[PDB]
């Protein structure tokens, strides 16, 4: 592991307890020791006011490899969720954390988490990276309205 | 293809870089080296590792106590016994399936026709008479001629491929190019007066006006530099550098009279270099897979640079 | 102050007035307003080169009137 | 000795550590050797490959099962016994080779692979201030370095990465390229004989069984058979593993299933071109160079593909309740296993066909490398050595190796070592102490506290052991590690000559902390800082 | 635009174009996307001297068609 990642991993994690958005969450994971590796990451999305995901508050976890900040995070709800972008292992698949697309070394852990908000918020149809609620959100809205509701209920803090 | 399995899954690195058309050239190739100052060593043993089929080496020389303690590949306390002989066995261990052949008699008297059964020949630690003798027999015979040495921090090459024929990668699959090269006696006694050359030198590496001293120091003194004698030897080294240069019409200048300080040693480091850079020429030309470099190539450890040059085309 | 010359794949040329130090604000309202068709699925591509969201043309390089066309979105894989 | 003695002595008096026994490294060795090193350290984690006789001279085809250090002071006692070599079979990311053990050396250079190793001895180095040589060989290319702390840049100056893991979303919907369906069969490989590792999961999980397509057209059963959550998504180990791992069952849920569940995505495939399903039954009853270089058919790839899940499966029942199987780039059973896979799946997305060759050569990522830029790059890490170690570092310079000389008539090129970033974090002139103290007594509370809240001014300390993975040992937020701070230092794995990095959030300047253990410091205090 | 060569350790010849004013920061990511390779893996020098990330045409002052070295510090040793 780059000492330069443990250094900028290190800065994000102060960044982030002296500002962060609210009833946010994004902690290192407890080491069955008890500490905490700053290179694998414990974090919670609530949802958007207003928005069918409101009220739930969705559990993600990311991972870093030894490149970061040259290789982006690799993110993944535990449990997986219904929706078209994540794969139903539970691994969630965007621009913003893509090396050949967007994925930046001088974005911040605040950022790609609001990212994963609005693509939450945002379920789009010409990047499908899952079948089942891919095509529930294509063809039958209110079903998959429905179960949106269902997993918000399902992981209210 | 006749390779079998086991030579494969040996050779299995090199394979994914130059293709087994390559290696099967190699197992088709036989190569003649000479002489076994630390250079001739690690040219054998590579030249074992990247798999010829047959290394035939020769020299004239036994294991002498003045020589250092270590040459990897003659056995502790080998001295007294003959270089290759006291070799032959650690070289045959670094490649059980290629054969080696060791020669004790001197070139200078080996015949025309000994040359015949090999691909290429490789030249170290003789004088310039002998290297021009061997070379225009190489030419002669449309052999690849290779030679080259190290002496201290100061270490060169040379490579005669008369008329050649590579393949190169496409690289902005494979195409067909050719190359010549001109004997020793056109390249090594090149006249620096002329206005080209002249014009050319100023920015032409002074290694080879240093090899040139050293050589004519091997050829008039019959010894190769030691420490032992350092003070009286390195004044020779000057005086006779004076002499070349001037003679040869270039400033001696040119030479930086520290230069002694620096060739008057043995060294691994600048050995295993020159040694590796020589391999690598000996591959290329063997397989015909990679262009050759130019007919010159020279080392100069303190300054940590290397320079391929073109001589007497 | 900066004058865009944003053009899309159906060569439409759209006008905007921005400062110097515009991080985010310019793509974001760019996107929003020429979309017809969702942020994530666009792409625009600066001297060849594919912009973050966050990419401002102070430290991008590039000054006033300066080309910017857009690319075929990378979604689809 | 033609040496001068000056350096001659010094090279045999000093003591001089080199990383890895690889070709490099065993010419590397050799070099010093005849040089006249006297005491020399080496370590290696790995054994002698068949493959691996290639480049190593100092290993022979006996030597083949015994572990790369031994067999390379075996051999350098075949022609000097005198030097001193020291061998260690272990990796360097092992804890006991700590500062300490780095600081002993007068001279080091790393001979490795694998970027991590390397970023990991930088490190190390500079936490020793050991000065570092910089070196890396790919087939006829190659390159030195000097690393020396506060005079030269560090290799972590300018962050370069690992190997290209891909970022698996890619792979595991729309390979587009033979390296894509390769990790793809490394991932799924992963997923169903090795660990538990979602972000390797790649092979879809849903109710197996069924061979699924447009679900949307089952509407109501999909709502009614099982609630919400796909019948809890049945994993895919715990699939193969139930079902025996049946060569049919598993070939058609991953080739045949998998293949229609995804081209249940018409939004992708008006694009792309849809791939196509290749069922088990269909492509059995259908009806010179190396034995790896030539393409097979799909019938051939899937009687291979039984074969290895065959072996595989009974390699895993030689292990227990499951345990995961590492993959390797040597192993046949595992490595057919892969270019079956790869080359179903490119079957699969109207691929062209590679051979096994290919797919050992960019599956392990095995770089290739000739013998002759080996003993180069070795050769120049000696030159800079004895350059180093005789104090001329200005005249020290980074040399490169090329397969072609340059348009400057140039073959290696000499470079001014530029210096040090001053913002890279790791050789900048942090401040630094040693304290001295019983681990086996102290707490985590006495070392929040006493020696770092009160000692250092610390009003928010959070320090954070720099054990080469990274974690921290407290935290600024009492409700995150107040449950372990009684626990011993000892208890966490901080051991002699380990060394801990602190911040604050308020007074915004770090202090790093040096572990010294030291029994002798008695009862009355458990702590000592060193002046 | 004013015109430069690149060539290659590997002999690989790459010819690009540039402004005098143009920082090189363009050139090396570009040339390191051409080739595929991680940018802090390649070194870039011109007669010698070590291309800056803060470099400009107008600072190292090359002619056209002038040769722009690339050596690629590669892991594998
Ligand atoms: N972490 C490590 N600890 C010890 N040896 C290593 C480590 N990583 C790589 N090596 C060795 O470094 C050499 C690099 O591979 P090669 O040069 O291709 O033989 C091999 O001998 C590896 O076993
Ligand atoms: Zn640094």
């Amino acid at each position: 592991m780059s000492g330069i990642a443990l250094s900028r991993l290190a800065q994000e994690r102060k960044a982030w307890r002296k500002d962060h958005p609210a009833q946010f969450s994004a902690v290192p994971t407890k080491n069955p020791d008890g500490t905490m590796n700053l290179m694998n990451w414990e974090c919670a999305i609530p949802g958007k006011k207003g928005t069918p995901w409101e009220g739930g508050l969705f559990k993600l976890r990311m991972l870093f490899k030894d490149d970061y900040p040259s290789s982006p995070p690799k993110c993944k709800f535990e449990p997986p969720l219904f929706h078209p972008n994540v794969y139903p292992s539970g691994t969630v698949c965007l621009s913003i954390l893509e090396e050949d697309k967007d994925w930046r070394p001088a974005i911040t852990i605040k950022q790609i988490l609001l990212g994963i908000q609005e693509l939450l918020n945002e379920p789009n149809i010409q990047d499908p990276k899952q079948a089942e609620a891919y095509t529930i959100y294509s063809q039958n809205r209110v079903e998959y309205e429905k179960r949106v509701r269902a997993q918000a209920r399902k992981f209210a803090p | 293809g006749g390779i079998s399995e086991e030579e494969a899954a040996q050779y299995d690195r090199q394979i994914r870089l130059w293709g087994l058309e390559a290696q099967k050239r190699l197992r088709a190739s036989r190569v003649l080296l000479v002489g076994l100052k630390g250079l001739g060593a690690e040219i054998a043993k590579n030249l074992i590792l990247a798999g010829v089929k047959g290394l035939t080496m020769l020299d004239h020389e036994q294991v002498t106590p003045e020589d250092p303690g270590a040459q990897f590949l003659i056995r502790t306390g080998s001295v007294g016994r003959n270089r290759a002989e006291a070799s032959l066995e650690r070289a045959q261990n670094l490649n059980p399936m290629v054969d080696v052949k060791v020669d004790t008699e001197d070139i200078e008297k080996k015949p025309e026709s000994f040359f015949t059964q090999f691909d290429a020949v490789c030249l170290t630690c003789c004088s310039r008479d002998v290297i021009v003798k061997v070379d225009q027999i190489c030419h002669k015979n449309s052999i690849k001629f290779f030679t080259g040495d190290v002496f201290g921090y100061h270490g060169y090459t040379f490579a005669n491929l008369g008329e050649h024929e590579f393949v190169e990668e496409k690289t902005k699959t494979m195409v067909k190019k050719k190359v010549v090269f001109c004997p020793v006696k056109e390249a090594l006694e090149v006249d620096w007066s002329s206005e080209k050359a002249k014009a050319a030198l100023k920015r032409t590496t002074s290694d080879y006006f240093l090899l040139q001293v050293l050589l004519k120091f091997r050829t008039d003194k019959g010894r190769d530099p030691s420490s032992d004698t350092y003070e009286e030897d390195s004044e020779l080294l000057l005086q006779i550098r004076n002499d070349v240069l001037d003679s040869l019409g270039i400033s001696p200048d040119l030479l930086p009279e520290d230069f002694v300080r620096y060739c008057f040693s043995e060294m691994a480091p600048v050995c295993a270099v020159v040694g590796g850079i020589l391999a690598q020429e000996i591959v290329k030309a063997l397989s015909q897979r990679d262009p050759p470099h130019n007919n010159f190539f020279f080392f100069d450890g303190m300054k940590g640079n290397g320079i391929v040059e073109c001589l007497g085309p | 102050y900066i004058k865009l010359k944003v053009i899309g794949q159906d060569s439409s040329e759209i006008h905007f007035k921005v400062k110097m130090t515009t991080h985010l604000k310019k793509l974001k309202e760019s996107y929003a307003q020429r979309q017809g068709v969702p942020m994530n699925s666009l792409r625009f591509l600066f001297e060849g080169q594919r912009i973050a969201d966050n990419h401002t043309p102070k430290e991008l390089g590039m000054e006033e009137e300066d080309v910017i066309e857009v690319y075929q979105e990378q979604t689809g894989g | 000795r033609g040496l001068p003695r000056e350096l001659a002595e010094a090279v045999a008096g000093g003591r001089v550590l080199v990383v890895g026994a690889g070709g490099i490294g065993c010419e590397l060795l050799k070099n010093l050797v005849l040089t006249g090193f006297s005491h020399i350290d080496l370590i290696d984690l790995d054994t002698i490959d068949v493959s691996n006789l290639n480049r190593q001279f100092l290993f022979q085809k006996k030597h083949v099962g015994r572990s790369k250090a031994q067999v390379a002071k075996e051999s350098v006692l075949q022609f000097y016994p005198k030097a001193n070599i020291v061998a260690y079979h272990d990796s360097i990311m092992n804890p006991d080779y700590n500062v300490e053990f780095f600081r002993q050396f007068i001279l080091v250079m790393n001979a490795l692979d694998n970027r991590a190793a390397r970023n990991h001895v930088n490190r190390m180095c500079l936490a020793a201030d050991v000065p570092l040589i910089e070196s890396g060989t790919a087939g006829y290319l190659g390159q030195v370095t000097t690393i020396k702390k506060g005079v030269t840049e560090c290799y972590e100056c300018h962050p370069k990465p690992t190997q290209r893991t891909f970022p698996g979303c890619t792979i595991r919907n729309t390979p587009s390229e033979p390296i894509h369906c390769i990790v793809w069969a490394k991932y799924l490989f992963n997923q169903l004989f090795g660990e538990e590792d979602a972000d390797q999961e790649v092979s879809p999980d849903r109710a197996d069984p069924e061979a699924a397509w447009e679900p949307t057209e089952a509407e109501a059963r999909a709502r009614a058979s099982n609630e919400d959550g796909d019948i809890k998504r049945i994993s895919t180990k715990e699939w193969a593993k139930s079902t025996g791992y049946d060569p049919v069952k598993l070939f058609t849920k991953l080739f045949k299933d998998d293949i229609r569940y995804l081209l249940t995505m018409d939004k992708l495939w008006r694009k792309r071109k849809p791939p196509v399903p290749l069922d088990w039954a269909e492509v059995q009853s259908q009806g010179l160079g190396l034995k790896d270089q030539q393409v097979l058919d799909v019938k051939s790839y899937a009687r291979l593909f039984s074969k290895s899940i065959e072996t595989l499966r009974v390699h895993l029942a030689e292990k227990g309740d499951g345990a995961e199987l590492i993959w390797d780039k040597d192993d046949p059973s595992a490595m057919d296993f892969v270019t079956s896979a790869a080359n179903l799946r490119m079957h699969i997305f109207s691929m062209n066909m590679k051979s096994r060759f290919d797919i050992k050569s960019m599956a392990g990522n095995i770089i290739p490398a000739i013998a002759t830029t080996n003993a180069v790059i070795a050769g120049l890490i000696v030159l800079e050595g004895l350059k180093i170690l005789s104090g001329k570092i200005d005249q020290c310079r980074t040399i490169f190796l090329n397969k072609q000389p340059n348009p400057r008539k140039k073959l290696l090129v000499p470079c001014a070592l530029d210096p040090p970033n001053p913002n890279c974090y790791v050789c900048a002139s942090k401040p630094e102490v040693t304290v001295r103290l019983n681990v086996h007594k102290v707490t985590v509370l006495t070392l929040q506290d006493k020696i770092v809240k009160e000692k250092f001014a610390m009003v928010a300390p959070d320090v954070q052991i720099e054990d080469g993975k990274g974690t921290i040992l407290i935290s600024s937020e009492e409700g995150e590690t107040e449950a372990n701070n009684h626990k011993k230092l000892s208890e966490f794995g901080i051991r002699n000559g380990s060394r801990l990095q602190a911040d604050d959030f308020l007074q915004d300047y770090t202090l790093l902390i040096n572990i010294l253990h030291s029994e002798d410091l008695g009862k009355d205090v458990e702590f000592e800082v060193v002046g």
